[PDB]
């Protein structure tokens, strides 16, 4: 179940890590273009806040959607600003969205006075004053619905077949972030020369099994010099001291 | 020029199907405006066939026009093929199709543009 | 299911002189929503008046649409040679349009 | 929904000293047996400290907060229900709220209601519950809100050979507030004061509310 | 260009960084995730330009 296009449902997700290689697994999932970041570097950035945006869409009009295009149906119900953050998500469903009888549980916008903000969720039932005196109470000539339904049925080719499509759009390091993707864990090497990056801390020298006794939150060691000379290895309690060969 | 292009006089028989077409030069059929079909006989009270719009689909018909007479309109040709059935002796009169200039700018509570129609007649 | 009623059903005035034609409608009233049509004999017709408020293009200053009850009045400045012919008014609010028999000016 | 009390029985104040409470953990990182000097903000040594009761007596007065400040409270069933913490504190400002009531910790950043004499706890005789929930009406815009799971908390209300003592102190940098709190069982100390000894301490919370906060007032019921 | 140029082109996609004044010239099929996306771009596979 998902929301209109002039009536979409905003979802916000937070506070937790966010993997985007189980989701890149689908089978209907073709349409794809990020302009941000590369798609290949969405695994090591810190978000604000995220909230996503599910809406179905004809087959045609799939790519009007897309950021700084204009259309019927993405200039009246639902756009993107044009400096769109991330990218959306789009994959076929005409196997379930699409009715035999005809789908009708959608309605889109072609008519109304003026354009409205990328990014709204204001939107209202009020009749198009097509004509030029004003038009209230019934339709009469020059009084139309501005919104129209969805019409779909299993015999309609490409350009008419439900698309099921999520927006991901996101700020970006305005607030202290939420939202991190995976991090490298490139396995640990031992009693050998080594570059680390542990949780910060860069430096060099060979890593050695070592047995103090920290204490519940104590990550760091601390020396006389105040060099590092212990770290509580992430993913794991063991604590390694380094030193020189 | 605003002008509307129909076929000529045609003459036929009843019991048969009848297919109209006219369009338009200069003038689309759009989203907003919506065209009407009147036939005029001679010299007698014109009657309303019938009104549909291209682009909402509504559709409305006189009470004795809703079980012989359709009307589909065409987005991409801008027209309006009009279906007639089980034709009779009183259908030999000028059929005209009207339409006013409103495409999404503005328009008035008025039909502007008419069409010489077809001369249909039906023995 | 529309009853209308046009009154001078004929005229008989010397050319070049001004006229005046009144109609009613036997349906709910509608004050904005009248327009006056001309159909010539074997031509295609043309439109006089819209809404009763205001001219299409290419349409004389004679002709003028008043009326503040359900009778809608049209008057025109001078029987124009070219101007004689047959008059009907046309409600749009109220059911499907029953086109009346029509006001035809001639001499 | 609050009900205007009053019947403020109001008694003269009394002296106490903070004789070594409130050394905390800077940024606790291995440091073994070895001496270090750091600089932060504390409680300076032997610092005063001004003295009031609740026992039919009833007191909750107003006191201003002033860029960091400790505050004591000796019960065993922890009869005190609420903290507020704010700048003008009459439904104008976003105020801090910290409630350690039934059974569990609520912290709450919003532009209370605030009664004149707020309470949580009155109910027919001697029994308790959480009548009159909420002691705020106004909520405009705010944002801040947690509830924070039980930490070692008190069960019936016992008076006599007092076992639970509670301290806060404030801290405010800039914006960067943040809260120290010892709730200590265990002190067999009943007659007049704080226990003189050393106890290492850790940072309750950190939190950059970014707002102003100078004033406060008590409720206890 | 009003109609558009489209002969002006840059590169987004590559295995490695590369060091100081150094070109690329041509372009290979890159293939993106595990399975080897040999043949055309799609699925893990796609165009560098
Ligand atoms: C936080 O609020 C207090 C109000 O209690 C501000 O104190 C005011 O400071 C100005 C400085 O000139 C004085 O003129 C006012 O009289 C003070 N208010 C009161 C009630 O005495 C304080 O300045 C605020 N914090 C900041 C950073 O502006
Ligand atoms: C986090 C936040 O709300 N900050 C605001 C900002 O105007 C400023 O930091 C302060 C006054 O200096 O007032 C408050
Ligand atoms: C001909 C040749 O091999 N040149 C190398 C090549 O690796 C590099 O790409 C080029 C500049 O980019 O200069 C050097
Ligand atoms: C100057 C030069 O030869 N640059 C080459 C480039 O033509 C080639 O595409 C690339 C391998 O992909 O290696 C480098
Ligand atoms: C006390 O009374 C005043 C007015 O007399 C009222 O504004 C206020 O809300 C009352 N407070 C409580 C807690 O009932
Ligand atoms: C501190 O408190 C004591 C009483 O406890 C008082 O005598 C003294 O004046 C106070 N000093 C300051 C600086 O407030």
């Amino acid at each position: 179940r998902f929301a209109s296009v002039y009536a979409w449902n905003r979802k916000r997700i937070s506070n937790c890590v966010a993997d985007y290689s189980v989701l890149y697994n689908l089978a209907p999932f073709f349409t794809f273009k990020c302009y941000g970041v590369s798609p290949t570097k969405l695994n090591d950035l810190c978000f604000t806040n995220v909230y996503a945006d599910s809406f179905v869409i004809r087959g045609d009009e799939v790519r009007q959607i897309a950021p700084g295009q204009t259309g019927n149906i993405a200039d009246y119900n639902y756009k993107l600003p044009d400096d769109f953050t991330g990218c959306v998500i789009a994959w076929n469903s005409n196997k379930l969205d699409s009715k035999v009888s005809g789908n009708y549980n959608y309605l889109y916008r072609l008519f109304r006075k003026s354009n409205l903000k990328p990014f709204e969720r204001d939107i209202s039932t009020e009749i198009y004053q097509a004509g030029n005196k004003p038009c209230n109470g019934v339709a009469g000539f020059n009084c139309y619905f501005p919104l129209r339904s969805y019409s779909f049925r299993p015999t309609y080719g490409v350009g008419h077949q439900p698309y099921r499509v999520v927006v991901l759009s996101f700020e970006l390091l305005h607030a202290p972030a939420t939202v991190c993707g995976p991090k490298k864990s490139t396995n640990l090497v031992k009693n050998k020369c080594v570059n680390f990056n542990f949780n910060g801390l860069k430096g060099t020298g060979v890593l050695t099994e070592s047995n103090k006794k920290f204490l519940p939150f104590q990550q760091f060691g601390r020396d006389i010099a105040d060099t590092t000379d212990a770290v509580r290895d992430p993913q794991t309690l063991e604590i390694l001291d380094i030193t020189p060969c | 020029q605003m002008q509307l292009v129909q076929s000529g006089p045609e003459v036929k028989k009843p019991g048969t199907s009848v297919k109209v077409s006219c369009k338009a030069s200069g003038f689309t059929f759009t989203d907003v405006s919506s065209l009407q079909w009147v036939r005029q006989a001679r010299g007698q009270r014109l009657e309303w066939i019938g009104w549909t719009v291209v682009g909402t689909g509504n559709t409305n018909y006189a009470p004795r026009f809703q079980e012989r007479v359709t009307i589909t309109t065409d987005k991409s040709t801008s027209t309006a093929y009009m279906e007639l059935s089980s034709l009779r002796s009183e259908d030999t009169a000028v059929y005209y199709c009207a339409a006013p200039f409103c495409s999404e700018t503005s328009c008035s509570d008025g039909f502007d543009l008419w069409g010489q129609g077809t001369k249909v007649t039906v023995s | 299911e529309i009853v209308l009623t046009q009154s001078p059903g004929t005229l008989s005035l010397s050319p070049g002189d001004r006229a005046t034609l009144s109609c009613r409608a036997s349906q709910s009233v509608r004050i904005s929503y009248l327009a006056w049509y001309q159909q010539k004999p074997g031509q295609a017709p043309r439109l006089l008046i819209s809404g009763s408020s205001s001219r299409a293009t290419g349409i004389p200053d004679r002709f003028s649409a008043s009326g503040s009850g359900t009778d809608f009045t049209l008057t025109i400045s001078r029987l124009e040679p070219e101007d004689f012919a047959v008059y009907y008014c046309q409600q749009y609010a109220n059911s499907p349009w029953t086109f009346g028999q029509g006001t035809k000016v001639e001499v | 929904q609050c009900v205007n009390l009053t019947t403020r029985t109001q008694l003269p104040p009394a002296y106490t000293n903070s004789f070594t409470r409130g050394v905390y953990y800077p940024d606790k990182v291995f440091r073994s047996s070895v001496l270090h000097s750091t600089q932060d903000l504390f409680l300076p040594f032997f610092s005063n400290v001004t003295w009031f009761h609740v026992i039919k007596r009833f007191d909750n007065p107003v006191l201003p907060f002033n860029d960091g400040v400790y505050f004591a409270s000796i019960e065993k069933s922890n009869i005190i229900r609420g903290w507020i913490f704010g700048t003008t504190l009459d439904s104008k400002t976003q105020s801090l709220l910290i409630v350690n009531n039934a059974t569990n910790v609520v912290i709450k950043v919003c532009e209370f209601q605030f009664c004149n004499d707020p309470f949580l706890d009155h109910k027919n005789n001697k029994s308790w519950m959480e009548s009159e929930f909420r002691v705020y009406s106004s909520a405009n815009n705010c944002t801040f809100e947690y509830v924070s799971q039980p930490f070692l908390m008190d069960l019936e209300g016992k008076q006599g050979n007092f076992k639970n003592l509670r301290e806060f102190v404030f801290k405010n940098i800039d914006g960067y507030f943040k809260i120290y709190s010892k709730h200590t069982p265990i002190l067999v100390r009943e007659p007049e004061d704080l226990p003189q000894g050393f106890s290492a301490l850790e940072p309750l919370v950190d939190l950059p509310i970014g707002i102003n906060i100078t004033r406060f007032q008590t409720l206890l019921a």
